Order: structure tokens, then C-alpha cells, then sequence
């Protein structure tokens, strides 16, 4: 969990999402398999994130290529993953991406 | 628990077991603590069918009691156990709000919900109707945990606001509330909520919650206000009251640190330890259970007090209340420390050995007391036994890397740096991935620096300018190897006056260029977080515009070191910056006396470099007015206190060059090419010659071809040493 | 090769990297984000391309992969 909502609240600062940067935030001090220095140090970052900025912000089958949901319902399908890939995206990748199987 | 089944009333509650002693009479929940306790243990020895039975008998006995919801809720783990979800689902269903443990039922449901089927919303509405069909603050208060367990952090206030809109005050509520919201980082609303809080009939309590606030987000005056207006209060001799005003007064006195009153801060501190001394007296009858805290929070007082007397730099009352805290708490250990490294301040080495010894017998590792240690007996001058014991830590503890960067420095003062890889071996043994840790890499690049290769000592010292700790030391350092690589005498002129032509190069005056913007680079990256931070911060800022070579600059670093020492009375690094600047500027005389007033004070374990920089521009100001003896002299000081420093022993050999001590000369040379890493042909050119006026041929040969090997186009080495050397051999 | 060229080369390598990877290290240029950070990994690790993965040589690239780095 901890890699996983670090790179989360990383891409939320970075792409001006601070709702769910606290949101990442909040579950990684609730984090238990946390030292309690690196609590704090996390504690001090968010209070200068959120002092810096306000804390407030602004299912459907998953296309590998861009993690976007694939909203049509035609759609290309890998012959191994069983993991479609968009119609607008398929053409570019010579294999599938989840499985490196040829696509087809 | 067979045993406990024999035990009277063990056998169906409610038997008609007449014996008149209804005091003694199993407790339903014991006798289903009993029953449970057996299942389980039961399940654990593999007995499945044994354990249903006994599960089945419970059942059987104890429907229509209140716990029998708790023996559904095991018979729900059965089906946990079994892995038939649904079963449980309808079994914990089954459960009604009237029947007692109805919110234990409710919670497995939501927590089954989470765990299998990973149903949030599901998960959400189970804490909803356990909110609904019991309204309380107890439930109101699980839903909003739910919510910050589920990541809604607004919902989660949302629920926490109804809670406590359920009870108005509800006393412990209420702090509740604040703390919620400092947790969904809604920093102003909180700020709003603990004033309209305070503003009518609350205790202190929210007036400490708000003051901590208000010091963790810089407000600093609102926190000093509110402590003062809560503070104001008659000292009550209430026990409670007591404890509130003591941790009042030290969150005050740790704002008036931050805001930069030191006398009010030991005032407030003051006040803080007399109620803290009212607290410990009534404490250890009035309270078993807070006696330790109690104990605890006086001792860091007392730390507190004496760490701000250091401030103000009265030594004597911080050992006193250094030592009233280990009094209070003897198993301090950072208390311990700092009151070694006061007595090693204090220069009473005896003090400090006797708190590093009973810090070591505490805990045997413990590499800070070590450093003390082995600093200690390093004054003692006892580099054998002080390295055995840095040796003996890192063998013990191979990652420790602190350690392996103080012995990095011991054995380049001891003149044994060959030993250093060997340590790596064993660092590299237990970690396949320690070449990345930063704590390696940055001890790597300290011994290739030491060696004599900046280049590659600075670009492992890169791999560390991004650590949280490291990365200070390996920033301060890269920013020494750019702003002198060649590590010569900043501003000394016995060399450079030899060096009139080899310094016209342009190449070298492009690399120091582009060296000062990438040391001016590397400031920005600094990060000081002290008063002492900001001071080294400025002072390598004026060294840097000391290595710009702009007469402009250079005296403005002048005026800033002379107003450094001024402010800082016998720093040693603003006296070694200002003796530098005039130096450079040919105010000789007044570096002459500057430097002759640095040589009597002496050596410290901190500004070690900065006494052998000075050392060194002393010799050579001595050298250049012909003062060979107390150069002489400073030169085998510098030795002594590093027996490694290359430029010291050139400067020794050229000493024995101008009495003709070719042996002596020879000896020197050849040691300071050696740690040099052969990167000064210029060195070598002066070995080489020794060696032939000291009628030693082959070795003379040898190191000309060395020379030369090194740079095949110095020139007068082949005619004025080789040839000479080739054609005196019979 | 010059010393003063590898001086050059190095300072040059060491200036690259700060503005190579400021666009994410920092938050706005004053908040330095160094904490998360970490759990990133180097650019060519994440770059794939598109090849075929056969069981075959791609058990045989990880079994020797994780042959060296086991111990
Ligand atoms: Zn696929």
C-alpha cells in the first residue's frame, strides 16, 4: 500500500488533484506498517502541501494501452489476457501490451 | 477446559441448581469465554466435527440469552472457516437490532463485505443502518471511521458533525471533532471550529488543541495569545487542572523558542517545573497509573531547560538540570548524550568518558555513544584502540554507515586508508543492494576523495545528495571538491610563484568557471534547517565568491567574514575566511596576525579541516618571509593531527630541500606523491631530482618514468633528471 | 583524455540531472517532494518494447536475472 498511494498522491501533486492527493494522504498516515518517524515526516509534508494549497478537490472493463475505461462496446480483445485494448489504440502495438501475446 | 466443564453450574445454565450460593455463580459470558476458548482450540487440534458439536451445544443452550448473538457470531467464523461466505451473510443477517452485540454482528457483516467481496458501498450502507436503527454518538462515530476507513473524508465529517450534534458538548466528543478535521487536512474550518469552541463555556483543553495547531501551520502570535488567555487562569490546586496548566506552559515555552524569545521561554519552562514538581508529589499516591508519565514529562523539562541554557551558553546549570532529568528518567538515552556531548564541550574529557561508558554498558551498540568514545580517546591520542572499537561496531553492525564514515576519517588522520575497501567487502556481503544505499556510497566517495581522486569521489558522492540525512554532508562536500579540486593552498604563493607558466591555461580557467556554477548550483539545493545551517550555508556562499576571482567579490566576502566573526566570537571557519580574504588581496601582515592568533588556540574534532587550511597558509607565510623553523614547527602540528594532508609534507620536503636534506626531502616527496595519487607531475618532478642529488639512480628513473607515464609532455624531466640519472649509473 | 575534459564532463553530467528531473521532483518549485519520490523507478526500467514473450526465453532471461541477484 505504501508504494501504491505515494505514487498516487506524487501523481495527484503533479497533476493538480489535491483532493485526492489528501485523499492519498490520509491513507498513507493510517498506514500501520509505518515507522513513527516516517509518520511524521509524512505528517510535515502534507501540513506544508495543504498549507501550501487547499486540501479540496475540483464497472466498465479497462483498456490496457492508457488504463482508461473502454467506454464502446466493441472493442479489440487480446487471445490470451482476455484484457481489450480500444479500437483507437490497437493498431499501434504489434503485441498486447498486458501479455505480449501477438495480437489478433 | 474439560476440567472447567465439571465445574458447578458449567452444565446448562438455568438447571434448577438449588445450592443457595448465588455469588459464586458462572457469569454467562465466562461460561461462553469458556465455551468459545474450547471450539477454537478444538479447531486448532484438527477436531472440525468435535468443535460444530460443542458449537452446536452452545446453541442449543444459550438461545434466548443475551450472548447467544456472540455464539451465532462464532457459528458466522465456522462458515469463515468453511469459506461459505453467503452462509455467514444470512446467519449474521439473521442478528436484530433489539438483540445485545448487534453492532459486533453488523461490523463482521461490513467487515466480510470489505474483505471478500470488496463491496464499498455495501460496506458503507452497513454502518448506515447500524447508524439508523441505534441513533447514538457511538454509532455516528463508527460510520464516520468507516468513511476515513473507505477514504471520504468529507462524508466522514459529515457523520462526525452529526455525532456530535446528537450530544451538543459530550465532553471527549467534542476534541474528537478537531481532531477529524486536522486529519482531513481542512485546516481553516478546524481553525474556525476550536474559536467558536472557545468562544463559549469549553475548557482549556480546545485551547491547547488550537495553540498546537496554530504552532504546527506558523501562526505563531494567535498560538501565543490563546496560551496566554488560557493560562490566565488561578492556580487551582486540582490535580487535572495541574497537569493542563504544565503541558500549557511547555507548548508556550516551545513558542516562544520558535518565536525567538529565549528568556521567556526558561521562565515559562521554570513554571512548568515547579507544577510539574506539585504533579510528581501528588501523582504517586493520588494516581498509580501516571506516575511514570508523570516522570517522564519532568525530565524532558529539565531537558528542555537545560538545552535553552546552552543556548544562552551557561554550562554550568544545563549539567545541573541535565543531571536533575536523568534523575527524573535514568533510561534517557538522548538525555545522556546530550550531556556527554557537553562534557566533551566543556572539555572535562574525564565526564564524558565515565557517560559513554555507562551509555555503552546500557546498550552495547548505540554508534553515537561510540563516536563519543572513540573522539575521546582520540584526543588520548590512542588511534589503535579507537579505531579497534569503530572496527568492532562495523563488524558487529556492517550496515551502519556513520560509523564507517567516522572511521573513514580516523584512518585518513592515521595515515591507513588501505584498510578501507576491505570493510566495503563485508558492506557489500551483507547487502547485494548496499552499493545503493546512500550511506555507503557517500563513505565511498569520502575515501576516493581521500585518496586523491576528486572526479569519481564526486560522482559517487552524487548517488547521496538525494538522502534525507546524507544529503546535507554530500552536498557540503561536492561543494568543497568544486570549488578547489586540487586541494592546494587557497591563496598560498610558495607553489604558485613556481607555478607562473603552468597556470596560464585557459582550460583551467573554463573548468573553474564551470565548476562555480555548478557549486552555485548546488546552494540552491541546500536545505539549512538550523541557525548553525545557515551560517555554513554563508560562509561556503562567500567561499564560492572568494573562487570567482572577482576583486569586487572577493572583498565582499571580506566585510561578510569580518561581520561573521563579529557576530560569532572565535569561529573558527569566519577566521580562517577572513584571514583567506587577506591573504589574497595582499594584506599579508594582516593575514600573518590573524593566522599567529588561530595557531594558539587548539585542535578541535569539528573544525579539523579548517585548522589544517589555516596551518598550512601559516606555513606558507612563514616560508615566504623565510621563517623555516615555526613553519617547521606548524607543518609537523598539521602532521600530527592528520597523517595524510599531502600538501603538509611537500611543504616538508621542500623545507629539506633548502637545507639540502636529500634523504629527508626524498621521504617527504615521495609520501606526499603517493597520497596524492601521482596527480601533480610537479611533485614527482622534485621526487625525482632528490633522488638524483641523493645519488639513488633507479629510484630517481623509476619515478621519472612514473612522471612521465602520467604526462608524456612535462617537459625538463628528460634531460634535467632521466638523462642525468641514465648517464650517472657507471 | 584532458583532466580538465573529465573535469568538464563531470560537472556537465552532475548539472544534467537537477533540471532533467525538476519537472516532477518539486511541487511549484519551493516544495521538494523527495519523500515520495522514492517509490518511482529510473526511466529506462519502465520503457518496454513490443516484442514477443515466449515462455521459454523469457523464463530463461528471469531465471538468470534472479540467479545473479540471489545469493
Ligand atoms: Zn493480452
Amino acid at each position: 500500500p505504501v508504494e501504491i498511494y505515494s505514487l498516487l498522491a506524487l501523481c495527484a501533486c503533479a497533476s493538480r488533484a489535491f483532493g485526492t492527493c489528501s485523499k492519498a494522504f490520509i491513507k498513507l498516515k493510517s498506514l500501520e506498517t509505518l515507522s513513527s518517524e516516517q509518520k511524521q515526516q509524512y505528517e510535515d509534508l502534507a501540513l506544508e502541501i495543504f498549507t501550501k494549497h487547499t486540501s479540496k478537490d475540483n464497472k466498465l472493463p479497462t483498456c490496457v494501452a492508457t488504463g482508461s475505461p473502454i467506454t464502446e462496446y466493441q472493442f479489440w480483445m487480446c487471445s490470451v489476457c482476455k484484457h481489450g485494448v480500444l479500437a483507437q489504440e490497437i493498431s499501434h502495438y504489434s503485441f498486447c501490451p498486458l501479455c505480449h501475446s501477438p495480437v489478433g | 477446559l474439560h476440567m472447567a466443564m465439571s465445574l458447578p453450574g458449567m452444565k446448562r445454565i438455568g438447571a434448577s441448581t438449588k445450592s443457595k450460593d448465588r455469588k459464586t455463580e458462572v457469569d454467562t459470558s465466562h461460561r461462553l469465554s469458556i465455551f468459545l476458548e474450547l471450539i477454537d482450540v478444538h479447531r486448532l487440534n484438527g477436531e472440525q466435527h468435535e468443535a460444530t458439536k460443542v458449537l452446536q451445544d452452545a446453541i442449543h443452550e444459550f438461545s434466548g440469552t443475551s450472548e447467544e448473538v456472540r455464539v451465532t457470531i462464532a457459528n458466522a467464523d465456522l462458515a469463515l472457516a468453511q469459506g461459505d461466505i453467503e452462509r455467514a451473510l444470512s446467519i449474521l443477517q439473521n442478528v436484530t437490532a433489539e438483540q445485545p452485540y448487534f453492532i459486533e454482528a453488523r461490523e463482521k457483516m461490513a467487515d466480510i463485505y470489505l474483505k471478500h467481496r470488496k463491496d464499498k458501498m455495501l460496506y458503507i450502507t452497513c454502518f448506515r443502518e447500524i447508524a439508523e436503527r441505534m441513533a447514538n454518538p457511538r454509532s455516528f462515530l463508527l460510520l464516520g471511521d468507516a468513511y476515513m476507513n473507505i477514504l471520504e473524508p468529507e462524508e466522514a465529517i459529515v457523520a462526525y458533525e452529526q455525532a456530535l450534534n446528537q450530544n451538543p458538548k459530550d465532553g471527549t466528543l467534542a476534541s474528537k471533532m478537531g481532531k477529524a478535521l486536522i486529519k482531513t487536512h481542512n485546516y481553516s474550518m478546524a481553525i474556525t471550529y476550536y474559536e467558536a469552541a472557545l468562544k463559549t463555556g469549553q475548557k482549556n483543553y480546545l485551547c491547547y488543541d488550537l495553540a498546537e495547531l496554530l504552532l504546527k501551520l506558523k501562526w505563531y502570535d494567535k498560538a501565543e495569545k490563546v496560551l496566554q488567555h488560557a493560562l490566565a487562569h488561578e492556580p487551582v490546586n486540582e490535580l487535572s487542572a495541574l497537569m493542563e496548566d504544565g503541558r500549557c506552559q511547555v507548548l508556550l515555552a516551545k513558542v516562544y523558542s520558535k518565536m525567538e524569545k529565549l528568556g521567556d521561554a526558561i521562565t515559562a519552562l521554570q513554571q512548568a517545573r515547579e507544577l510539574q514538581a506539585r504533579v510528581l508529589k501528588r501523582v504517586q499516591m493520588e494516581q498509580p497509573d501516571a506516575v511514570p508519565a508523570q516522570k517522564h514529562l519532568a525530565a524532558e523539562i529539565c531537558a528542555e531547560i537545560a538545552k535553552h541554557s546552552v543556548a544562552q551558553r551557561d554550562y554550568e546549570k544545563a549539567i545541573k538540570f541535565y543531571r536533575e532529568a536523568l534523575v527524573h528518567c535514568e533510561t534517557d538515552n538522548k538525555i545522556m548524550l546530550e550531556l556527554a556531548r557537553l562534557y566533551l564541550a566543556q572539555d572535562d574529557p574525564d565526564s564524558c568518558l565515565r557517560q559513554c561508558a555507562l551509555l555503552l554498558q546500557s546498550d552495547q551498540d548505540n554508534e553515537a555513544a561510540t563516536m563519543m568514545m572513540a573522539d575521546l580517546m582520540f584526543r588520548k591520542q590512542d588511534y589503535e584502540q579507537a579505531v579497534f572499537h569503530l572496527q568492532q561496531l562495523l563488524e558487529r553492525k556492517p550496515d551502519n554507515y556513520m560509523t564507517l564514515s567516522r572511521l573513514i576519517d580516523l584512518l585518513r588522520r592515521c595515515g591507513k586508508l588501505e584498510d578501507v575497501p576491505r570493510f566495503f567487502s563485508m558492506a557489500e556481503k551483507r547487502n547485494s543492494r548496499a552499493k545503493l544505499e546512500p550511506g555507503f556510497q557517500y563513505c565511498k566517495g569520502l575515501y576516493l576523495w581521500y585518496t586523491g581522486e576528486p572526479n569519481d569521489a564526486l560522482r559517487h558522492f552524487n548517488k547521496a545528495r538525494k538522502d534525507r540525512d546524507w544529503g546535507q554532508n554530500a552536498l557540503y562536500n561536492m561543494i568543497e571538491i568544486c570549488l578547489n579540486p586540487d586541494n592546494e593552498t587557497v591563496g598560498g604563493e610558495v607553489f604558485e610563484n613556481l607555478d607562473g607558466d603552468l597556470g596560464n591555461s585557459t582550460e583551467k580557467q573554463e573548468s573553474v568557471q564551470l565548476a562555480v556554477r555548478t557549486a552555485e548550483k548546488l546552494l540552491k539545493e541546500l536545505k539549512p534547517q538550523t541557525v548553525q545551517g545557515h551560517v555554513q550555508l554563508r560562509i561556503m556562499e562567500n567561499y564560492c565568491l572568494m573562487a570567482t576571482k572577482q576583486k569586487s567579490n572577493v572583498e565582499q566576502a571580506l566585510n561578510t567574514f569580518t561581520e561573521i566573526a563579529a557576530s560569532e566570537k572565535e569561529h573558527i571557519p569566519a577566521l580562517l575566511g577572513m584571514a583567506t580574504a587577506y591573504m589574497i588581496l595582499k594584506q599579508t601582515p594582516r593575514a600573518r596576525n590573524q593566522l599567529k592568533r588561530i595557531a594558539k588556540m587548539n585542535w578541535n574534532a569539528i573544525d579539523a579541516e579548517e585548522f589544517e587550511k589555516s596551518w598550512l597558509l601559516l606555513a606558507d607565510i612563514y616560508i615566504q618571509s623565510a621563517k623555516y623553523d615555526m613553519a617547521e614547527d606548524l607543518l609537523k602540528r598539521c602532521l600530527r593531527h592528520n597523517r595524510s594532508c599531502c600538501k603538509a609534507y611537500e611543504y616538508m620536503g621542500y623545507i629539506m630541500e633548502k637545507e639540502q636534506a636529500y634523504t629527508d626531502a626524498a621521504l617527504n616527496y615521495e609520501m606526499a606523491w603517493k597520497y596524492s595519487n601521482r596527480t601533480n607531475p610537479a611533485v614527482g618532478y622534485k621526487l625525482a631530482f632528490n633522488y638524483l642529488k641523493a645519488k639513488r639512480y633507479v629510484d630517481s628513473i623509476d619515478i621519472c618514468h612514473q612522471v612521465l607515464e602520467a604526462h608524456p609532455t612535462y617537459p625538463k624531466i628528460r634531460k634535467d633528471i632521466l638523462d642525468k640519472a641514465r648517464a650517472s649509473l657507471r | 583524455p584532458s583532466i580538465q575534459i573529465k573535469r568538464v564532463m563531470t560537472y556537465r553530467d552532475l548539472d544534467n540531472d537537477l533540471m532533467k528531473y525538476s519537472a516532477i521532483q518539486t511541487l511549484d518549485g519551493e516544495i521538494d517532494l523527495k519523500l515520495l519520490t522514492k517509490v518511482l523507478a529510473p526511466e529506462h526500467e519502465v520503457r518496454e518494447d513490443d516484442v514477443g514473450w515466449d515462455w521459454d526465453h523469457l523464463f530463461t532471461e528471469v531465471s538468470s536475472e534472479v540467479l545473479t541477484e540471489w545469493d
